[PDB]
């Protein structure tokens, strides 16, 4: 349902 | 503040450990510990306070769309889910306060290389963009404008001073193209500016860092993805 | 305390709203708040202490052996680390310190039917159980003979007024086969007690009830685990 | 390694 935003992941 | 005594690098030092151990509160408050020294974060630096702070205001945020859900439905009984639905609110408003705060207080500056503005710009935009998930009238427009301004702000360096695979610029893209389709119901301005920033990026995909192409190809299939959501 | 305005109902009714959020912090403090109104608590709010405390402490001895572990790694580099675990210690051992509390100061009775009997005293052991995994010294010989004698009176009630299949009498006698094996020290008593209880189950699976058979089942599943892991 | 205990499995 919900559009994905930027993931919380690491760099 | 509590971390006022602590050396910077022993703060850095111990938001490292926090991640480690998955305590992000302590890590988030190790970080705004380190903001508040008032020198300049690396990109390493802006990491922390980045996934710190994302994973505690996203704890916050599915806590309370469980419970806007439970209460809707239950407006289909007590004074209870409104209430417990509100203090979770209360909490998440006082995180985006926390962080809103550090970057108007410290971070986001005139000067800076173009990595660091676009990034802060991007995280204000974020935040008042979670604001505005919980926001209801005159607090609410307010919210939604000072949102828009900070992501376009951002969006504007980012087009002259990043290649159209950088990280920073691609994530930025990505979450402004979110604003418009489930904050702004503009279905339209979202899926252009997906397409586009999709579409930019593999015509330059030359331009790929070997340090970076690993988010980079990330972010571009969750602009894909969610065009074929959006169809 | 924080809670002693809001009326029990509301409390358990919040508890259970803060278990579909994930948020147990918050669960815990709602159940502290039912437990401090200083009536009994049934099978399904023992359930919601339970559940809510465990998640709270499940997640501090995790951070704190991540911790424990880079330190132990690190003794073979400045103070971070100690400093880092022993914050982590010190609000591990304060939750502990309230489960203790709540239970000396209400819940454990002389009166009550033996599940609330024997689940508390089970409680009592538990945690401090977890106090022993991060003791040392005067404090900690204290500690670990208070988690035995806790255990040992609940067996005691628990062989003579349940089923040998009874979910809470199963799950007692696993967490004493582990107090002696990662506590105690005591391999033995261990592999006996485990060993003991799987196979009473099963001469008596006929006592299984219609309303926890799974949760017995997955109990007796657990000890054969730990028989072939202790081989 | 570690021995498994009781879960945390909602009764
Ligand atoms: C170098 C720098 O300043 N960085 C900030 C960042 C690297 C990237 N951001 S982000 O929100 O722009 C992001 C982009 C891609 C992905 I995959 C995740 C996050 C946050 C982390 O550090
Ligand atoms: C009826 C009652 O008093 N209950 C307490 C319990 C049901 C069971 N406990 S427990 O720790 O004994 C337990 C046994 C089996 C399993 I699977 C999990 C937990 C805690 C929850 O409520
Ligand atoms: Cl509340
Ligand atoms: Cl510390
Ligand atoms: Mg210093
Ligand atoms: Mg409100
Ligand atoms: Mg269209
Ligand atoms: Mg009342
Ligand atoms: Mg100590
Ligand atoms: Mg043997």
């Amino acid at each position: 349902i919900r559009s994905t935003s930027t993931p919380n992941v690491h760099m | 503040g509590a971390m006022g005594s602590m050396e910077r690098a022993s703060l850095i030092q111990k938001a490292k450990l926090a991640e480690q151990a998955e305590r992000y509160e302590d890590m988030a408050a190790f970080m705004k510990g380190a903001v508040e020294k008032g020198e300049e974060l690396s990109c390493e630096e802006r990491n922390l306070l980045s996934v710190a702070y994302k994973n505690v205001v996203g704890g916050q945020r599915a806590a309370w769309r469980v419970l806007s859900s439970i209460e809707q439905k239950s407006n289909e009984k007590g004074p209870e889910v409104r209430e417990y639905r509100e203090k979770v609110e209360t909490e998440l408003q006082g995180v985006c306060d926390t962080v809103l705060g550090l970057l108007d207080s410290h971070l986001i500056k005139e000067a800076g290389d173009a990595e660091s503005r676009v990034f802060y710009l991007k995280m204000k935009g974020d935040y008042y963009r979670y604001l505005a998930e919980v926001a209801t009238g005159d607090d609410k427009k307010r919210i939604i404008d000072s949102a828009r301004s900070a992501y376009q702000e951002a969006m504007d360096i980012s087009k002259k001073e990043m290649p159209p695979t950088n990280p920073i610029r691609l994530g930025l893209a990505l979450n402004f193209s979110v604003f418009h389709y489930e904050i702004a119901n503009s279905p339209e301005e979202a899926i252009s500016l997906a397409k586009t920033t999709f579409d930019e990026a593999m015509a330059d995909l030359h331009t790929l860092s070997e340090d970076s192409y690993k988010d980079s190809t990330l972010i571009m299939q969750l602009l894909r993805d969610n065009l074929t959501l959006w169809t």
